[PDB]
């Protein structure tokens, strides 16, 4: 930025870009070095990314150059932290956590279920035998 | 088996040795104490239907001991859809005419559901093949229960991952291939119809049944499995027909 | 129509890891598969439009395992569907390092300390995110540009500075080990 009484006081990175938004001449005539002045101007103009917090369910937004990376809360994923793991209860998902049958129920609970010689437990996903030798378990080995 | 491992007696409680007229047939694999699912194929040359056996409790050939059991085979089916001398629809329910007794020794494995099967054991990478089949490619088989540990493939993962040979059957939605290609493990010939069972959970599952494959542990090939899967309703209703008064029957599929 | 996806690409940042794909879907959801070489498969991101699938949760379990994904095509309702395999991904490898960003400086005499801030990563043990030095070791090493060079196996540069006069940083992340993707975008520049 420009404002004549202000342009008397001599060039300074803090007052003409810190402190106020610079153009690349403006940069490139305190750095003098092309070099120098690409190093900086590739943040310095690059922005920031996070600024329109796209990290949503109290994720926290690092800015990259033209991009930024989301940290999650343990119950999100996503590039966004958009995805709840609480509402991927589904059997698909690691067969919906149960030991045996998985049975998916639209507008409710998934439920869990066992194969004959089987019976669900309190937890309503583990299965256990409720005859001597249940199928798929082998004897000399439990 | 070639490439495997003996499955310690009792570790394989299962697997079932089928017979016809003494000789060794075929494997097969105990879903319950009345039910045996083996391979359609191992029933292409039989003529003598009264004289099947199935052996359970079986671990070495060469020795009797208390675990087998033996019982007559009352009845075969076999999907009408099935061809002799084909690959498509290789599976057969046996009916034993009196039941086994559930020891330490002889225990059935689970048959799954096919959705379970379809969208959870389908995706478990390494299931266990076994059999008193050849050791190798067109070699002698084996005295004691041999057992292999194989990767399931998708289907496409599968052609784009074997030789092109000529004139070779499809591997149609009936068939899923397992194993390795290059050279080192694959089930075999004498292997047929026994299990390919899959553990989930702490319990193991019916998932495919040894059907067929170019040569045993050919390189540039894997070992190809019946679909159990698809099979689910078909088994399930036969199980709970009445039996008839001759051994084969060809049941419709679906 | 059931297309298989294509174009399948791994995009990671101290380990955040995106697989996308092509193409938009018509009519058709996708489900993502992951696995090591000989685990089972892990599905993600169940009947989804997105053409993108977030694989960090999966990844950040061992950082240096080498994951395949697929993606699955699913006609629009809900043998084996059509899909397409991504290519192998090896996070310890070839995980983007995240641009830095210094710290401090602080003249403790004729020399200067740099410090650079601790770069997290998405890695988690303590219900805490790991930094990158904590994931990679001596593995990773910081280097700075001043005005020439310096380097540094921890997070601090000690480097000796001409009396009275100002000078300017920057800093970049560096696996050595590494011959591609071997360097992290400049921190920004600060100056004294
Ligand atoms: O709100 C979402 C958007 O926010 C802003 C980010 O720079 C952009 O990448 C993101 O898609
Ligand atoms: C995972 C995120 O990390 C950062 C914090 O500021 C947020 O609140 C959240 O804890
Ligand atoms: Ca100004
Ligand atoms: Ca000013
Ligand atoms: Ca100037
Ligand atoms: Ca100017
Ligand atoms: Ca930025
Ligand atoms: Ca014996
Ligand atoms: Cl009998
Ligand atoms: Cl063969
Ligand atoms: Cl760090
Ligand atoms: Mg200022
Ligand atoms: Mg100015
Ligand atoms: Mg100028
Ligand atoms: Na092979
Ligand atoms: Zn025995
Ligand atoms: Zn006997």
């Amino acid at each position: 930025a420009n404002a004549f009484l202000e342009e008397l006081r001599p060039g300074s990175l803090e007052r003409e870009c810190k402190e106020e938004q610079c153009s690349f001449e403006e940069a490139r005539e305190i750095f003098k070095d092309a070099e120098r002045t690409k190093l900086f101007w590739i943040s310095y103009s690059d922005g920031d990314q996070c600024a329109s917090s796209p990290c949503q369910n109290g994720g926290s937004c690092k800015d990259q150059l033209q991009s930024y990376i989301c940290f999650c809360l343990p119950a999100f994923e996503g590039r966004n932290c958009e995805t709840h793991k609480d509402d991927q209860l589904i059997c698909v998902n690691e067969n919906g956590g149960c030991e045996q049958y998985c049975s998916d129920h639209t507008g409710t609970k998934r439920s869990c279920r066992c194969h004959e010689g089987y019976s669900l437990l309190a937890d309503g996903v583990s299965c256990t035998p409720t005859v001597e030798y249940p199928c798929g378990k082998i004897p000399i080995l439990e | 088996i070639v490439g495997g491992k003996v499955c310690p007696k009792g570790e394989c409680p299962w697997q079932v040795l089928l017979l016809v007229n003494g000789a060794q047939l075929c494997g097969g694999t105990l879903i319950n104490t009345i039910w045996v699912v083996s391979a359609a194929h191992c029933f292409d040359k039989i003529k003598n239907w009264r004289n099947l056996i199935a052996v359970l409790g079986e671990h070495d050939l060469s020795e009797h001991d208390g675990d087998e059991q033996s019982r007559r085979v009352a009845q075969v089916i076999i999907p009408s859809t099935y061809v002799p001398g084909t690959t498509n629809h290789d599976i057969a329910l046996l009916r034993l005419h009196q039941p086994v007794v559930l020891t330490d020794h002889v225990v059935p494995l689970c048959l799954p559901e096919r959705t379970f099967s379809e969208r959870t054991l389908a995706f478990v990478r390494f299931s266990l093949v076994s059999g008193w089949g050849q050791l190798l490619d067109r070699g002698a088989t084996a005295l004691e229960l041999m057992v292999l540990n194989v990767p399931r493939l998708m289907t496409q993962d599968c052609l784009q991952q074997s030789r092109k040979v000529g004139d070779s059957p499809n591997i149609t939605e009936y068939m899923f291939c397992a194993g390795y290609s290059d050279g080192s493990k694959d089930s075999c010939k004498g292997d047929s119809g026994g299990p390919h069972a899959t553990h989930y959970r702490g319990t193991w599952y019916l998932t495919g049944i040894v059907s067929w494959g170019q040569g045993c542990a050919t390189v540039g090939h894997f070992g190809v499995y019946t679909r159990v899967s698809q099979y689910i309703e078909w088994l399930q209703k036969l199980m709970r027909s009445e039996p008839r008064p001759g051994v084969l029957l060809r049941a419709p599929f679906p | 129509a059931t297309v298989a996806a294509y174009n399948l690409t791994w995009k990671s940042t101290n380990f955040k890891t995106i697989l996308e794909w092509e193409p938009k879907p018509v009519n058709q959801v996708y489900t993502v598969q992951i696995s090591t070489k000989s685990g089972d498969w892990k599905s993600k991101c169940f009947y989804t439009t997105d053409t993108e699938c977030d694989l960090t949760d999966e990844i950040v379990k061992d950082v240096k395992q080498t994951y395949l994904a697929r993606v699955f095509s699913y006609p629009a309702g809900n043998g084996e569907p059509l899909y397409e395999n991504s290519p192998e991904f090896t996070p310890y490898l070839e995980t983007n390092l995240g641009q830095p960003t210094i710290q401090s400086f602080e003249q403790v005499g004729t020399k200067v300390n740099v410090t650079v801030e601790d770069e997290r990563t998405l890695v988690r043990r303590n219900n805490t995110f790991l930094s990158l030095r904590d994931v990679f070791g001596k593995d990773l090493i910081y280097t700075l540009y001043y005005w020439k060079t310096a380097k540094t196996n921890t997070n601090e540069f000690l480097i000796d500075v001409d009396k009275g006069e100002n000078y300017c940083f920057s800093v970049q992340a560096v696996i050595p080990s590494r011959t591609v993707n071997r360097k992290s975008t400049d921190s920004p520049v600060e100056c004294m």
